[PDB]
């Protein structure tokens, strides 16, 4: 009485439908052996799959990692930096992070800070609205 | 002190009972100080003779040692005092008289049968004044306890255990006769199918399962209300499949929960190596392309190096992008390293697990004589609450000591079969025969009949005893109902010891579950080197059908797989129960069949009162009363169920013809 012994498992539920007929013991028993053997095939198919992909990696992408250098971030701009970033801003928008990773060595401060100093004969506006084009 | 001989004869020490609220209605409804005086002098009087049993405590004697303000009353104290033996809660059993027997005597009662219920009526009838002769259809005394004897081998085929003395009446019926009691040593070892000691670890975790799965039928009952399924009544073994399978069922959906989350993961890796294979592919273009951006040498104008610094930006990009997932790659890729090393057990019970099982319930069809596909879940355990205190204790001279001592002194008729009781308001004959020449006939009129025929024979679809009137559908309808179980014994009569002399009981594991009473478990009790198989369950029906050396055969060779072939003699002695064939028995004793319940039991023991002759003469006196293990609610199948039964249509039978 009260609650069962800790670790039996005895819903309302479970027990009509263990009861509701003769078998229907054996049964709700035997399809759940079934649901088992059918989840278990399919993760057999799912490691059959998921092997292939592995094998399509193999490499990893090692012979296509270029190193990144450093290029100490200095301010002011030459003239070959504003044209990396006029272009950067034609290919990127907004991603500030991309243009100063162009530029090489502007950070995200003047790259922001140049987008409204040289807004005007930078012609920026339009530039913009081509990359929102897209 | 005195509240210790209240519980000693069952009774709250600190209450009135609602017996004594019927004879004591003034104390009852009165100042609550005259109960407190009742009750002293109630468990004083117990007190007295429980702490000499072996003599009459008179009613002088009562007063003599009552002390205090409570020798005060005395017409109380002789009210408590009667009312204690009449009820025969002192001066029970075989005492020595002081008051001696009176001279003429008052009223006839025959009483069927001279088991222990008939017994102990017949003592307490005879003390009261009244002429009392039994008929008992054996050449014995004892009835259900049955005494084997032969030479200086000993061994009870009935009754042989005391479960406990706190409480118990047989505590002072040993006092009063030499009755051999020994402790059990309550271990005992399981042997398996070709012959193995059940490692302790195993032992333990299914008798654990066993209790765990008990309780759970307890809440399937009393907490679901699992009680009728069909318009039938669910029986305790019914429940117990419900609940077994409930856990199979349980064991696999955790099975399902587990893989079923393995497949998710797995799931969950294929869409991160497809996104990394597309990284690969996308990579490998851009590196393609930057190495083509790359032959334009640097004499070379500022879109051409933007299309390398911007080409070598984005394939770092994807690069960090493609790294970043194959460490989620590795997170995961470890998460179901170990899901495939968690899994949840295989089974609920292994195949040799389930056949121990299955010998702790042929130990629950042993207790209660019957299988448990008969029992009642709502009831079977009704009596439970009464349980007595103390070790559980075997007769070692033989449980039979204690029906001949109760038959010291009284009217005995033995070979004497009842066929018809006869009841109507003037008296009753009750009419028997010789069990040996079946054609002499008897005829014993009485002023009332106590019936102590066993429920097994009250059970006989043609009725081999007649009762005229016939009984009423209120009392046939309860023997129908209730069960009459079953339970056998064979009886192994050895000249060495061969066995473990320190162990009392120990077990032999069934095949199969349909055989799981066959000769499961073994007794060592007595001093002679005997053995006791017992055969509880579904076995003890059908064994009673196999002839005695079949029995005893099954039995050398269970006890050879396990003692040696070559340690086990040939047996000089073997006897072999069959209660179910037995016509004065027709089983071993009663349980609460699904469909009955403990109010049967009282129902067996209301008296019948036949109806006037005269048409119209006033309704006469009760004159049929029933005894016996079946009768009492609290105390069923067992020897002190018996004796109390006995003890209390004595005081009844007393009530009615001689009054209160
Ligand atoms: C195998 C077995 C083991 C048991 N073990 C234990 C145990 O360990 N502990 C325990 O406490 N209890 C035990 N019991 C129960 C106990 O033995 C009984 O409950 C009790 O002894 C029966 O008492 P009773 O007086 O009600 O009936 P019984 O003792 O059966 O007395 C009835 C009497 O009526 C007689 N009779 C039947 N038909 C007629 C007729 N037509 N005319 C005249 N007489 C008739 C019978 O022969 C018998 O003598 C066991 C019972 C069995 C069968
Ligand atoms: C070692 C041992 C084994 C079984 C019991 C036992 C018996 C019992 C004893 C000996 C024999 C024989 N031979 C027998 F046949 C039955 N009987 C019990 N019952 C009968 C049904 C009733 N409803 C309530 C009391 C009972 N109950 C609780 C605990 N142990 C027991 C006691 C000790």
């Amino acid at each position: 009485k009260r609650k069962p012994p800790k670790g039996m498992f005895l819903s309302q539920e479970d027990v009509e439908a263990v009861s509701a007929n003769a078998t229907a013991a054996t049964t709700v028993l035997r399809q759940l052996d079934m649901e088992l053997v059918s989840v278990k095939r399919q993760i057999q198919n799912i490691k059959q799959t998921n092997s292939a992909l592995k094998e399509k990696l193999d490499g990893g992408i090692e012979p296509y990692r270029l190193p990144e250098v450093i290029q100490k971030c200095n301010a002011r701009w030459t003239t070959e930096e504003q044209l990396l970033a006029v272009q950067a801003i034609r290919k990127y928008g907004r991603d500030f992070q991309a243009i100063s990773d162009v530029i090489g060595n502007k950070s995200v401060v003047q790259v922001k800070n140049f987008f409204v100093n040289y807004r005007r004969r930078f012609n920026i506006d339009e530039v913009l609205q081509e990359w929102e084009a897209e | 002190a005195v509240e210790g001989a209240a519980f000693q004869s069952r009774l709250p020490h600190d209450r009135m009972t609602s017996q004594e609220a019927a004879c004591f209605p003034d104390i009852i409804s009165g100042p609550q100080q005259t109960q407190k005086v009742f009750l002293f002098i109630r468990n004083r009087t117990l007190q007295l003779w429980l702490d000499n049993p072996k003599i009459q405590l008179t009613f002088e004697a009562t007063l003599q040692q009552l002390e205090a303000p409570y020798n005060s009353d005395t017409v109380l104290v002789h009210r408590v005092h009667s009312y204690l033996e009449r009820h025969g809660l002192i001066n029970f059993g075989i005492y020595k008289r002081i008051k001696p027997l009176p001279t003429k005597k008052t009223g006839k009662v025959i009483i069927i049968g001279s088991g222990v219920s008939g017994l102990a009526a017949a003592r307490q009838l005879q003390s009261f004044g009244m002429d009392v002769t039994l008929l008992e259809a054996r050449d014995r005394v004892g009835g259900r306890v049955a005494t084997f004897r032969k030479g200086n081998y000993v061994a009870d085929l009935g009754a042989m255990v005391v479960t406990g003395l706190g409480g118990n009446p047989m505590a002072v019926v040993s006092k009063q006769v030499n009755m051999e009691l020994a402790k059990i040593k309550q271990k005992c070892p399981l042997y398996e199918a070709n012959g193995q000691a059940v490692p302790k670890e195993k032992d333990e975790m299914v008798e654990q399962e066993f209790n765990r799965l008990l309780e759970a039928t307890s809440y399937l009952s009393h907490q679901l209300d699992f009680n009728v399924l069909n318009n039938k009544p669910v029986s305790l073994g019914q429940a117990l499949e419900v609940v077994i399978q409930l856990q199979e069922k349980h064991v696999k959906d955790e099975q399902i929960e587990h893989w079923k989350k393995i497949v998710k993961t797995q799931e969950e890796l294929k869409e991160l190596l497809n996104k990394m294979v597309n990284l690969k592919e996308k990579i490998k273009e851009l590196h393609q392309q930057y190495k083509e951006a790359s032959e334009v040498k640097p004499p070379r104008d500022i879109t051409a190096e933007f299309l390398v610094k911007s080409k070598h930006r984005d394939l770092t990009a994807l690069c960090k992008e493609y790294d970043e997932l194959a460490e989620t790659q590795g997170k995961l890729e470890e998460k179901l390293q170990e899901l495939e090393a968690n899994p949840p057990s295989d089974v609920y019970l292994s195949s040799r697990d389930r056949q121990i099982l299955d010998w702790h319930f042929a130990n629950l069809e042993f207790a209660n004589a019957t299988p448990l596909s008969t029992l009642s879940l709502k009831h079977w355990d009704q009596d439970d609450d009464f349980e007595f205190t103390g070790s559980h204790l075997t007769v070692r001279n033989g449980y039979s000591c204690v029906p001949v001592a109760l038959a010291e002194g009284l009217d005995i008729k033995l070979n004497t079969a009842v066929r018809q009781v006869r009841y109507t308001a003037s008296g009753c004959e009750v009419i028997a025969v010789n069990t040996r020449s079946t054609s002499q006939t008897f005829i014993y009129k009485c002023d009332a009949v106590l019936c102590t025929l066993p429920l097994g024979v009250l059970k006989q679809q043609p009725p081999a005893v007649q009762f005229v009137p016939p009984l009423p559908e209120w009392k046939t309808s309860a023997v129908q109902r209730m069960g009459f179980g079953n339970l056998n014994k064979v009886v192994l009569c050895f000249d060495r010891v061969f066995w473990d002399p320190s162990v009392n009981l120990f077990g032999h594991v069934g095949s199969t579950t349909a055989s799981r009473g066959e000769l499961f478990l073994f007794w060592n009790l007595y001093k002679a080197p005997i053995l006791l198989a017992l055969v509880a369950g579904e076995a003890a029906g059908i064994m009673e059908n196999i002839s005695d050396d079949v029995i005893v055969g099954r039995c050398l060779a269970i006890l050879k797989g396990i003692f040696g072939s070559s340690a086990v003699p040939q047996p000089k002695e073997t006897v072999v129960s069959r209660w179910r064939a037995d016509p004065w028995a027709r089983g071993s004793y009663s349980y609460v069949a699904a469909g009955s319940s403990g109010n049967d039991y009282d129902l067996m023991a209301q008296p019948i009162t036949p109806g006037p002759s005269i048409p119209g003469a006033p309704q006469p006196i009760p004159r049929l009363f029933f005894a016996g293990e079946h009768t009492i609610r609290n105390y069923p199948a067992t020897v002190h169920g018996a004796l109390l039964s006995g003890l209390r249509e004595a005081g009844r039978i007393a009530d009615q013809f001689l009054g209160a």
